[PDB]
């Protein structure tokens, strides 16, 4: 029973969002994501625009941590815009192996 | 490859584990590291040695002897401390090569990892024995409860204390063997490292960013062999300064007095880093009980790993896993001041009090963290 | 299409000498260099001590 | 003779206040114990207490005071 | 106009890596003899009198 | 596998470097550089001390209260009786 | 002084070095920092460019 109160519950995320520099680096949600065998094939099913777009912005990333510069904050990652593409593809083969590691139970 | 050299004995392209293996771009002076505790000990072997060139075991010889080498033998002086005060240098080194695994995560690679933790139990008896060598009052001392100790087994504990004694007591031939383990052991480790590192080659290292590396790399001999460099150069003035300066600071055993089982030590510590566990030792009242915690206290390095509880890896991006990061490393700096501290009532409490927190905050606190987080940015 | 590229300024952590688009980078590039390498054979002469 | 430096060196310092001040406390301690010190009272524990600060002053002097 | 002395010395030495590489031993010799000598003066000059160097001549040799 | 070879795969990305004698060893190193280390020093500082007070306070807290608790025998118990 | 320095006979000659050391010993570390930084220039002079066709 919450309705004020996740209105106040953004608040902290938008803060917690912000308490976290990948924010501040211009990366997002997504790309932050510890790999796993989900995560691999996911990969696979990417269309290249998202994909090297990817690519890009990790590697613009690491360059920037090796000399210690933080993105100007103007360009700074909002947290109004974040790209969940990654989960729609994830969902899918998170749920075929639950099928076969189910259905192979009996 | 046509007239490549590197070819030519074959030895030489198992020698590109190195010059062409690849590393990503950004990497910390926390990496520096691996290099230098691989450094720390091969000096170490040289004057390990050389000590024993001059040296003889005897329960009556071995003191007088160690007394004579800075006396008759050339810089007998210079020697035997960078023995000793190196031998220190080599923790601080080993520590924060463990304390960037966790707080990047890097203990995420399993196997890797397990052979960093055997390879951490073995070091201590070394210096373990190479600290009772000196056959001072404490080592004398030092030892005879540590030894006594184990024989809190129920069972088999009793004949086996007086067996690793070789007698019912700390006399001779319980010297001896020491010797023969403190000597070889080194060896051994030597040959665990090119195990420990060789998986590394299988996955390489990894980024403080928690993050593949994979789109960038860098060759690594015109860089990161520089960087060792003067990292290795960073060692030198560290013990160099210590070593020559003020030797007997981290030389806290004050016993330079021949080991008397009548005499016993107002004071009993081992020093430093053997406090903090002998700390937690200190705490339990129950003999038994005791043993098993300290036995289970480092061995939850391997079950860390079981433990990744979020989507990143790095703690770079978790304040809280931060916040509890930090705060983890002051109960271990408080009960090596508690271990440096007679047991007074205070201290009693303090210990309790520091000790069950200690686990807490690894074994409930840490891997709550990114469930929270996980669900925070609604991963 | 790809001609659209261009090199961006470096002249920054450059140092006067060659700085000029005008010149000849040979003149110093004898002293130019002789800089670099007289550091590092002065940092051996100690490693050797 | 001689004389010492120590001994003039001991009374510039114990001429210092905490010095005479806690000396009181010795006989706070001293002339209480006269009468009671059939019970445990020592004036010992005060005594390096005096001396402690003491001579914390008498440190620096006489090092330079003797040869 | 002259070539600065670094004009001058990679062209003379520091271009043939065998000479580069001659003249660290060179120097580094006249180096420690003359840079031991001077420490030591520095150093004694500090402690003057502490040492026989010093003190010994009240009682050397009668 | 092969290590420079295979790893990724990547296209449409442009690189730009000089040789390391066109450039300084120190471009404004000093006076450049300072600002950097203030402004991340803080991004730390804010969730690194906390803890290293508790200890400090409590090394002082306990050493006190150890103190008084041994230092003074005749403290609670005077030396009447 | 006596027993101090019997304890200690190295000690008044062990601290010779130990200024002979320190005169050598800030010359180096800049040196190798330097040509540190002087590899490593070129490292951090990279620029990227993004220019997918794309
Ligand atoms: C990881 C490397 C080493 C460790 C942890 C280690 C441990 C120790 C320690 C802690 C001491 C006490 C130093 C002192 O009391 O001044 C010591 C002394 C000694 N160690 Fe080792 N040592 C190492 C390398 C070696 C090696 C390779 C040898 C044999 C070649 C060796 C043989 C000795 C000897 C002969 C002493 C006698 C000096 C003494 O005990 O005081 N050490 N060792
Ligand atoms: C004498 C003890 C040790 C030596 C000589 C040693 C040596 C090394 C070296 C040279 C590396 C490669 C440098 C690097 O990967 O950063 C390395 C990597 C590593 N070591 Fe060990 N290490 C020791 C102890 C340990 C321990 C106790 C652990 C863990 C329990 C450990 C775990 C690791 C890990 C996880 C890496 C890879 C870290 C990464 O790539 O991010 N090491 N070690
Ligand atoms: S058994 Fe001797 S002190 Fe605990």
């Amino acid at each position: 029973a919450v309705s004020a109160s996740s209105r106040w519950l953004e608040g902290i995320r938008k803060w917690y969002y912000n308490a976290a520099g990948f924010n501040k680096l211009g990366l997002m949600r997504d790309d932050t994501i510890h790999e796993n065998d989900d995560v691999k094939e996911a990969i696979r099913r990417l269309p290249e625009n998202l994909y090297n777009d990817r690519v890009f912005r990790i590697k613009r990333a690491l360059d920037l941590s090796m000399r210690q510069q933080i993105l100007p904050k103007e360009q700074w990652t909002k947290y109004e815009e974040d790209k969940s593409y990654l989960e729609p593809y994830l969902k899918e083969v998170i749920r075929e192996r639950k099928e076969r590691e189910e259905w192979a139970k009996k | 490859m046509t007239n490549i050299r590197k070819s030519h004995p074959l030895m030489k392209i198992v020698n590109n584990a190195f010059i062409d293996l690849p590393a990503p771009s950004n990497i910390s002076s926390w990496w520096n590291f691996g290099s230098l505790l691989g450094i720390c000990l091969i000096l170490q072997i040289l004057t390990g040695l050389f000590l024993a060139m001059h040296y003889t075991s005897d329960t009556t010889t071995a003191f007088s002897s160690v007394t004579h080498i800075c006396r008759d033998v050339n810089y007998g002086w210079i020697i035997r401390y960078m023995h000793a005060n190196g031998a220190s240098m080599f923790f601080i080194c080993l520590y924060m090569h463990v304390g960037r695994g966790l707080y990047y995560g890097s203990y995420t690679f399993l196997e890797t990892w397990n052979i960093g933790v055997i390879l951490l139990l073995t070091v201590m008896a070394t210096a373990f024995m190479g600290y009772v060598l000196p056959w001072g009052q404490m080592s004398f001392w030092g030892a005879t409860v540590i030894t006594n100790l184990l024989s809190a087994i129920p069972y088999i504990g009793t004949n086996l204390v007086e067996w690793i004694w070789g007698g019912f007591s700390v006399d001779k031939a319980t010297l001896t063997r020491f010797f023969a383990f403190h000597f070889i052991l080194p060896f051994i480790i030597m040959a665990i490292a090119m195990v420990h590192l060789l998986f590394l080659h299988e996955t390489g290292s990894n980024n403080p960013t928690g993050i593949s590396s994979d789109v960038d790399k860098i060759p690594f001999h015109p860089y990161y062999t520089i960087k060792d460099i003067l990292g290795a150069l960073l060692l030198i003035l560290a013990l160099m300064l210590l070593v020559l300066f003020a030797p007997d600071l981290l030389g806290d055993p004050d016993n330079y007095t021949p080991a008397n089982p009548l005499n016993t030590p107002p004071h009993i510590k081992p020093e430093w880093y053997f406090l903090f566990a002998y700390a937690i030792l200190r705490s339990i009242p129950n003999k038994l009980g005791g043993v098993l915690a300290l036995a289970f206290s480092i061995l939850i390095l391997a079950l860390i790993p079981l433990l990744h509880t979020s989507k990143q890896r790095s703690m770079m991006f978790r304040p809280l896993s931060q916040c509890l990061f930090w705060a983890l490393v002051a109960d271990l700096l408080t009960l090596t001041w508690i271990g440096g501290q007679p047991v007074e009532h205070p201290y009693i409490t303090i210990g309790q009090l520091a000790s069950v927190l200690y686990f807490l905050l690894i074994l409930v606190l840490m891997p709550t963290a990114g469930t929270i987080e996980n669900k925070l940015l609604k991963w | 299409s790809h001609t659209d590229i261009k090199v961006p300024d470096f002249s920054d952590y450059r140092r006067p000498e060659v700085l000029d688009s005008t010149k000849s980078s040979k003149e110093s590039s004898e002293a130019r260099k002789g800089f670099s390498y007289l550091v590092t054979a002065t940092t051996t002469v100690g490693v050797a001590y | 003779e001689l004389v010492d430096p120590l001994t003039t060196v001991r009374e510039q310092c114990e001429q210092l206040e905490k010095c005479v001040k806690a000396r009181e406390r010795l006989e706070l301690c001293d002339e209480r114990v006269s009468s009671r010190s059939q019970t445990e009272e020592d004036c010992t524990e005060e005594l390096l207490d005096f001396l402690h600060a003491r001579d914390h002053c008498v440190a620096h002097k006489l090092f330079n005071s003797l040869k | 106009v002259a070539p600065t002395l670094t004009a001058r010395l990679y062209s003379l030495l520091f271009r043939r890596t065998s000479t580069f590489a001659l003249t660290i031993v060179v120097g580094a010799l006249f180096f420690e003899r003359a840079f031991d000598q001077g420490a030591d003066a520095i150093y004694e000059h500090i402690n003057e009198g502490k040492l026989w160097k010093h003190i010994k001549h009240k009682y050397e040799n009668k | 596998g092969r290590q420079f070879g295979h790893l990724t795969r990547v296209r449409h990305v442009i690189t730009y470097s000089l040789s390391p004698f066109e450039q300084r060893a120190f471009p404004h190193y000093f006076s450049k550089g300072i600002p950097n280390v203030l402004r991340r020093t803080r991004a730390c500082i804010l969730r690194v001390a906390p803890p290293f007070v508790a200890f400090y306070l409590v090394y002082t807290w306990g050493t006190q209260e150890f103190e008084k608790s041994k230092r003074k025998n005749p403290a609670a118990y005077e030396n009447d009786r | 002084t006596f027993l101090r320095w019997a304890a200690e006979p190295e000690h008044d000659h062990r601290k010779r070095m130990g200024l002979k050391m320190l005169l050598m010993m800030g010359l180096l570390l800049p040196l190798v920092y330097a040509m540190k930084r002087h590899k490593w220039s070129v490292l951090k002079s990279r620029k990227l460019a993004y220019r997918p066709p794309k």
